[PDB]
């Protein structure tokens, strides 16, 4: 429902058992955690009071998880699991390490936003290789059921999200590295006066600048499942957390 | 009287560029030069050159 | 022609030269200003950090990202100098102050 293409119709039903979760723990602003540093701007021994977009201290939170093996459900696709990006968003991500022949695996799911998801629009698009994350603000195809295979033990899905011949127009492209033994990733994404500006942050520490990108529209949703069929409680206990 | 000030000219500009560059040159010397029946075709599409 | 996102980088790209001592203007990252520059040798600068800041919100300082070079920049003089003029004389005498 999200794209106008139709990319694949091999299983698709309508599984009514899946609710998102609530957290126990609560924002801690005290030591740092929550806040962010300025675009480009170092401040030495200053108390500055800075007025912007911060998570309220004492909030809860809430997962947006969509693990699926074989089946995808049109739910998953609907609120509230596709929420409205009204000012902003402060993620936290859970780095998932895979074991397969003595070496480490990060894997993690992915976030696309969007205005109306077509392909005569922008869209920014983020996705994690193998600890390398690669930021880009295109003119996607979104495809009516997106998803993402797992490509570290072996899955039954086709990535297939996007439906391009050539190359779309893109206004923003670069890819990032991050540490690979970390254990939880910090994200910021908010938007003023038709800009927008993301925060990424690998360890414990308040928030980097990542870019900032000017686009003219107003931007008012913003999640794809993961399909794959390795990751099971039952085995291999892994979780996924968002 | 008056304050009297001064003009600055020379102005300089910084700015980070948003996209990668194109790397023309990398593929225009590649060791490997096609026949004139090949005349192999590479396009480039959102990048600084 | 004149679409898309393909650009050149010559224009902006003529010169890329940063004097230290005469007053000039200054467009860093979208902010723009005018003043003097100095050298100066700074290591609080990280990957991601260019600029820097006062309590006031002023900038006083910043790193070229083509040399990873650090200056300092400073304001330049603007004064007023005090004429003091007779009844009937002919030229007053002048003072600048400091
Ligand atoms: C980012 O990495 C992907 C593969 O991980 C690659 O296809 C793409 O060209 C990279 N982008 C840049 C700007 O290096
Ligand atoms: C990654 O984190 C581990 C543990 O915190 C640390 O030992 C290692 O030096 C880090 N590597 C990088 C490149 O930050
Ligand atoms: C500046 O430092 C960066 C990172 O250390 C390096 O990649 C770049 O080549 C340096 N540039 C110059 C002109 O030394």
């Amino acid at each position: 429902v999200i794209g106008d293409f139709n990319c694949t119709n091999s299983f698709i039903n309508d599984y009514n058992k899946t609710i998102p979760r609530i957290s126990e723990d609560v924002v801690d602003v005290s030591l740092g955690l929550g806040t962010y540093y300025v675009l480009n701007r170092v401040y030495l021994n200053t108390t500055l009071l800075f007025t912007g977009y911060f998570p309220k201290s004492g909030a809860n939170f809430r997962d947006l998880a969509l693990k699926g093996s074989i089946y995808l459900s049109t739910l998953w696709y609907k609120p509230p699991f596709l929420s409205d990006f009204n000012n902003g968003i402060f993620s936290k991500v859970k780095n998932t390490k895979l074991y397969v022949n003595n070496t480490l695996y990060s894997e993690f799911s992915t976030i696309v936003i969007g205005s109306v998801f077509v392909n005569t629009s922008y869209t920014i698009v983020v996705q994690p290789h193998n600890g390398i994350l690669e930021i880009t603000a295109c003119q996607y195809t979104m495809c009516e059921y997106p998803h993402t295979v797992c490509k570290s033990k072996g899955s039954i899905r086709n990535e297939s999200w996007h439906i391009d011949s050539s190359e779309p127009l893109c206004l923003f492209k670069k890819n990032f590295t991050y540490n690979v033994s970390a254990d939880w990733l910090y994200f910021h994404f908010y938007q003023e006066r038709g800009v927008f500006y993301a925060y990424y942050a690998d360890v414990g520490m308040p928030t980097t600048f990542l870019f900032s990108l000017y686009l003219g529209t107003i931007l008012s949703h913003y999640v794809m499942p993961l399909t794959c069929n390795a990751i099971s409680s039952n085995t291999d206990n892994e979780t996924l957390e968002y | 009287l008056s304050g009297f000030t001064v003009k600055p000219v020379a102005t300089v500009y910084r700015r980070i560029p948003n996209l990668p560059d194109c790397d023309i040159d990398n593929w225009l010397n590649n060791v490997s030069v096609p026949s004139p029946l090949n005349w192999e075709r590479r396009i480039f599409s959102n990048c600084n050159f | 022609i004149n679409s898309g996102t393909t650009c050149s980088n010559d224009l902006l790209y003529s010169n890329t030269e940063i004097s230290t001592g005469v007053c000039v203007n200054y467009d860093l990252y979208g902010i723009t200003g005018q003043g003097i520059f100095k050298e100066v040798s700074a290591a609080y600068y990280n990957n991601w950090q260019n600029l820097l800041y006062d309590s006031n919100g002023n900038i006083i300082g910043f790193k070229d990202f083509l040399t990873n070079k650090t200056y300092t920049i400073l304001p330049c003089y603007s004064g007023r100098v005090s004429a003091a003029f007779y009844q009937n004389s002919s030229s007053p005498a002048l003072l600048y102050r400091n």
